[PDB]
RNA sequence: AGGCAAGGAGGUAAAAAUGU
RNA sequence: CCGAGGGUAGGGCCCGUGACUGGGGCGAAGUCGUAACAAGGUAGCUGUACCGGAAGGUGCGGCUGGAUACCUCCUUU
RNA sequence: GGCGACACACGUGCUACAAUGCCCACUACAAAGCGAUGCCACCCGGCAACGGGGAGCUAAUCGCAAAAAGGUGGGCCCAGUUCGGAUUGGGGUCUGCAACCCGACCCCAUGAAGCCGGAAUCGCUAGUAAUCGCGGAUCAGCCAUGCCGCGGUGAAUACG
RNA sequence: AGCUAGUUGGUGGGGUAAUGGCCCACCAAGGCGACGACGGGUAGCCGGUCUGAGAGGAUGGCCGGCCACAGGGGCACUGAGACACGGGCCCCACUCCUACGGGAGGCAGCAGUUAGGAAUCUUCCGCAAUGGGCGCAAGCCUGACGGAGCGACGCCGCUUGGAGGAAGAAGCCCUUCGGGGUGUAAACUCCUGAACCCGGGACGAAACCCCCGACGAGGGGACUGACGGUACCGGGGUAAUAGCGCCGGCCAACUCCGUGCCAGCAGCCGCGGUAAUACGGAGGGCGCGAGCGUUACCCGGAUUCACUGGGCGUAAAGGGCGUGUAGGCGGCCUGGGGCGUCCCAUGUGAAAGACCACGGCUCAACCGUGGGGGAGCGUGGGAUACGCUCAGGCUAGACGGUGGGAGAGGGUGGUGGAAUUCCCGGAGUAGCGGUGAAAUGCGCAGAUACCGGGAGGAACGCCGAUGGCGAAGGCAGCCACCUGGUCCACCCGUGACGCUGAGGCGCGAAAGCGUGGGGAGCAAACCGGAUUAGAUACCCGGGUAGUCCACGCCCUAAACGAUGCGCGCUAGGUCUCUGGGUCUCCUGGGGGCCGAAGCUAACGCGUUAAGCGCGCCGCCUGGGGAGUACGGCCGCAAGGCUGAAACUCAAAGGAAUUGACGGGGGCCCGCACAAGCGGUGGAGCAUGUGGUUUAAUUCGAAGCAACGCGAAGAACCUUACCAGGCCUUGACAUGCUAGGGAACCCGGGUGAAAGCCUGGGGUGCCCCGCGAGGGGAGCCCUAGCACAGGUGCUGCAUGGC
RNA sequence: UGGAGAGUUUGAUCCUGGCUCAGGGUGAACGCUGGCGGCGUGCCUAAGACAUGCAAGUCGUGCGGGCCGCGGGGUUUUACUCCGUGGUCAGCGGCGGACGGGUGAGUAACGCGUGGGUGACCUACCCGGAAGAGGGGGACAACCCGGGGAAACUCG
């Protein structure tokens, strides 16, 4: 079916975890391990703490985002 | 959970089947969808038997 | 004497984490 | 009398749970280093012993799954 | 209008810090290019850029164009200076519809930083480096000190 | 890993159908155990079933046999037979009624209920059959059985038509726009008629019973069907369910769109991070089809537990070595027994199944009849090669003797020098020490360097080897002693005494520990100094435990030849040590190196095989978890041996090959450094970039190989950017549809210009006509279309460069 | 009358090796689809519980007794009575209920399998044969009366 669901929410990069993995702080509140995009894993856009970060987040489980766009 | 989408919620009566995923690390079982509280992969037009979706009504 | 090596030494060898 | 079983006390075993507690596997970009692989920058690995954030280090011994050139003298054809 | 901003940084250049130099005056030697709406001789007006008149070429034939460092004569006399030329005010000239942002050039003035530069670092072995002019191409003009060329003078050193 | 006390054997007895410790009384003290007892776990067992080529591996549902058990646990009674599923007593647990004292129960009989569960049937008909029980018989029972029901739950059979029919309708799909595809598929004509309806209608059932015949044979009679009005037969008679999996590879079958490492798929590999033959759909195709798939389990594949039929140098894997017990194994000749072994005969191997043959159901599945086979085991006879055993002999193996060696073999008692260090004596003085450099460090309280003496420990240079010895661990001064192995020659003796060796005992480097000494050097830890980002480390200066001995324990190791031991065989060459010889050459025994055959994944091994064989032992069975836990054992402790699994990954791994790399090695080279001159960095300016600013400071170029670069010329243009004004088939190309005008020129107004609005002259061409006038070419102009335009994005789609 | 391999460690290879796959099968389950017939087959879990109906009886040719049945009468009747019978009801007796049916909890054991042994045995019914069956007595059910107990039942 592909469900257009998720939301593009921006947010902190607070930690980075192992994998490329980051517990982000968004725009609005809570903070999700987010893992970062494969696209942006494709085009080597590394991140660190203290940036701005565009961040797709699930309806099924919104405590697993997903980083979208570089920074 | 195999297929797009679930009615599952938290207290969903379901049928496991057997078969460990590749990826998902312990994860060893599947639901088998087309059974109490799982429900077929809504509007799947071929491998139908698979995942529990009634033949659709042609006209 | 030079040759070519056999063998003993003696000197060199010792100083290197930063991305897109 | 024997006796299913029960009681009383002691032991063993299994199951359930279990505070607390070890606790390993994995991980693409965590972290700290750089131990190891190129005399991997001090050969390594190895047993043990001691110590250390941590790989580790050092002692002793073991092993090779490790290694030997160039001038400048002396010992002689 | 902006690409030409500008608190800075970095990259390649250029010109300096002078006496082997500087400024002027005379005097000599190239190469290679380039030129017709072009190069522009020569003459006069201009401090000058330039202007006007104007021949010659269509180029080995005329031009550009003087080569510059050089040689000689003259001065300067060791200083922020006759070094150095930025910056800035004024006056011009040109080419273009037009130079405010944002042109080049001239002239008069202004005369800043800079007395050979730290760690570093680059280039180069012969006509090379260094130094000195000249030409082109883009081009109305030119921000070109760039680039591609061309000649002039002309080294040092390479133990290893 | 030990178990056992009615436990084991006896006598006596009881009990029983009967033996018996079955039980008891009394003795005796056994009995079983690694040829794995006891304990734990698990489980009905078999004929069979599946699977496998087979060996085997799984499994024991259904059918047949046997057991056990009928809520759990006892116990008897009755009987031919039970310790008794639908009998009894008792205890327990549960439900049921109770007038609370007490009783009633038992579906693991059929059916059903409920629970548990992924999941499993109808509260069916019948006694007609066959079997059971009873009874003279009639008959009565019979949830045995016969049938029916339900379940695609399996197997088998059949249907969802058949014949024709386009150089190919439509629809859908691809297309490179022609076409292809679906596909003779359909439509349509003809045919046949599953279904369905009507008529008929079973076989299974002839006995029991009665009569004649003796109530015997034998003959005749009469009755009886749950299924079922079913099967089937005759007639009638309509075109009359297709689905599910898959389509990257394995694996049969590909294209499009959606999608963009998302959503998803996945059995493994792995697809998805904008061209997905792997996801989702579509078409198409392939597989099967009343099924098709998935799950789970089993075997298979997996020679991946390897008996057939894997192995152990390096991949997991040879125990650290001895010496041995059990066991396994065993040289040559003769003779018996004949246990193994083979053969023959017969008995057994039930039935079903499975194998074959035929037969019956319209075929088959299914069933029936008949045959055969059969691992095994029993008995009778035989055979003697092998194995076994007993007897005898033999010398090839093994051990022994006589003679002789070689040796760092082991222990013990000594002792000899060098060196270090220290003490003391001298003489002498400003440092020594150390390092890549240094620094702590010690030094005029006189160190270092030097000689004289003493003290003391410890190690044993040269010989020294690539050597020797040992079973390893190991072992080096020299001497003496005790003593082990070992080799040779002699073939002299014994006469198979052999080999291996689970356990067991012994040994077992270093470190460690315990008690006692000893302590020179050294040296963990520790304290200094440096080095460094840090330095718990290398480098230095010290320094304890330890190292040394004695006795006790620990046992590990890269205890490695990573190669278990033995014996036989199968080229040589070579160096070596050490014996024997008629000795510049043979023969033994070690230790190396290169190589035949062979082997080996290769590396390599190769008479000291990792070759060919045989014997015995150990071990392995993917990696990690992990040599870990847990248990057990051992140790005073550290810790050792033994030794998992859950989980987790698709590997982990060996050997080599090509590269890349190296703070490996050699040989080279380049303005690479050096030798030299000149600059850059510093000034100012010129330029380009970063950044930041901005409405925009277009866009690109990024270490070398971006940065006076694209730009070989940004005032406008350029210009790609921003502000604003405007233009829309549009500045530009090729056509349409039409509509009127149309060649061409000059304005005018507005405007920053562009653009917009608008005026006038301004039509000739091919022409036909006397003209009026008409049409079309060229050429623009207006509206909508085909389209242009995009310096807009992707150099990770590209060509070019 | 019998034996197939493949994918996957690497840049590539050979091997070691594991994992995985294709075959077959099942008491299966699940999904999707579903027309019929035959034949089998269907609680693999909780040997958890069990409502209701049946699942083991039968013999009057063992014998007694109750209730009704008719043929008769003795009996006017009302009895009873006598009997053959009819049938049922239990009782006693006899045989069967130990088979058949179920399940797989237990049990790793002579439980099972297999081949034997029994001078250590039994075997109702069935068959082959022999011999027999002479006499006497008795209690107990049913039945009757009497209680107990709420019932089940139960004693005298
Ligand atoms: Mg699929
Ligand atoms: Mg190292
Ligand atoms: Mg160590
Ligand atoms: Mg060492
Ligand atoms: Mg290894
Ligand atoms: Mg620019
Ligand atoms: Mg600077
Ligand atoms: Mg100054
Ligand atoms: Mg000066
Ligand atoms: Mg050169
Ligand atoms: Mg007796
Ligand atoms: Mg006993
Ligand atoms: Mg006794
Ligand atoms: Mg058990
Ligand atoms: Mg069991
Ligand atoms: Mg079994
Ligand atoms: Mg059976
Ligand atoms: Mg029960
Ligand atoms: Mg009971
Ligand atoms: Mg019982
Ligand atoms: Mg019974
Ligand atoms: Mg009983
Ligand atoms: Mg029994
Ligand atoms: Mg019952
Ligand atoms: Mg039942
Ligand atoms: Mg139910
Ligand atoms: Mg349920
Ligand atoms: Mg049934
Ligand atoms: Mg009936
Ligand atoms: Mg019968
Ligand atoms: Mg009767
Ligand atoms: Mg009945
Ligand atoms: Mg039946
Ligand atoms: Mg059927
Ligand atoms: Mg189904
Ligand atoms: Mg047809
Ligand atoms: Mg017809
Ligand atoms: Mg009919
Ligand atoms: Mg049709
Ligand atoms: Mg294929
Ligand atoms: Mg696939
Ligand atoms: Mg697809
Ligand atoms: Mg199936
Ligand atoms: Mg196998
Ligand atoms: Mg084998
Ligand atoms: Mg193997
Ligand atoms: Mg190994
Ligand atoms: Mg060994
Ligand atoms: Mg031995
Ligand atoms: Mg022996
Ligand atoms: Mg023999
Ligand atoms: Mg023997
Ligand atoms: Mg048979
Ligand atoms: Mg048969
Ligand atoms: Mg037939
Ligand atoms: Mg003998
Ligand atoms: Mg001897
Ligand atoms: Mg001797
Ligand atoms: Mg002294
Ligand atoms: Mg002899
Ligand atoms: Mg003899
Ligand atoms: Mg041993
Ligand atoms: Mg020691
Ligand atoms: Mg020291
Ligand atoms: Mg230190
Ligand atoms: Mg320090
Ligand atoms: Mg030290
Ligand atoms: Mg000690
Ligand atoms: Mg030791
Ligand atoms: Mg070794
Ligand atoms: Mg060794
Ligand atoms: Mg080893
Ligand atoms: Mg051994
Ligand atoms: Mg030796
Ligand atoms: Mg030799
Ligand atoms: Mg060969
Ligand atoms: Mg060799
Ligand atoms: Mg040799
Ligand atoms: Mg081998
Ligand atoms: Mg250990
Ligand atoms: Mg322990
Ligand atoms: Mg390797
Ligand atoms: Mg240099
Ligand atoms: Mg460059
Ligand atoms: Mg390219
Ligand atoms: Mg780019
Ligand atoms: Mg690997
Ligand atoms: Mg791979
Ligand atoms: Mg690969
Ligand atoms: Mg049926
Ligand atoms: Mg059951
Ligand atoms: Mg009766
Ligand atoms: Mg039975
Ligand atoms: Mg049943
Ligand atoms: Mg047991
Ligand atoms: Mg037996
Ligand atoms: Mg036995
Ligand atoms: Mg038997
Ligand atoms: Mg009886
Ligand atoms: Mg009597």
């Amino acid at each position: 079916a592909k469900e257009k669901d998720t939301i593009r929410t921006e947010g902190v990069v607070t930690e980075a975890l192992p994998n490329a993995t980051f517990r982000v702080k968004l725009d609005s509140g809570p903070e999700i391990l987010a893992y970062i995009s494969g696209k942006m894993r494709m085009h080597y856009i590394r991140i660190l703490p203290g940036d701005r970060v565009v961040v797709e987040i699930t309806p099924y489980d919104p405590t697993r985002g997903r980083i979208v766009y570089r920074k | 959970i195999p297929g797009e989408g679930h009615n599952l919620q938290e207290h969903s009566v379901v049928l496991i089947r057997g078969g460990r995923v590749k990826d998902l690390p312990g994860v060893r079982y599947h639901i088998v969808r087309g059974v109490y509280d799982a429900a077929g992969v809504k509007d799947r037009k071929k491998s139908r038997s698979k995942y529990g979706t009634k033949k659709p009504k042609e006209a």
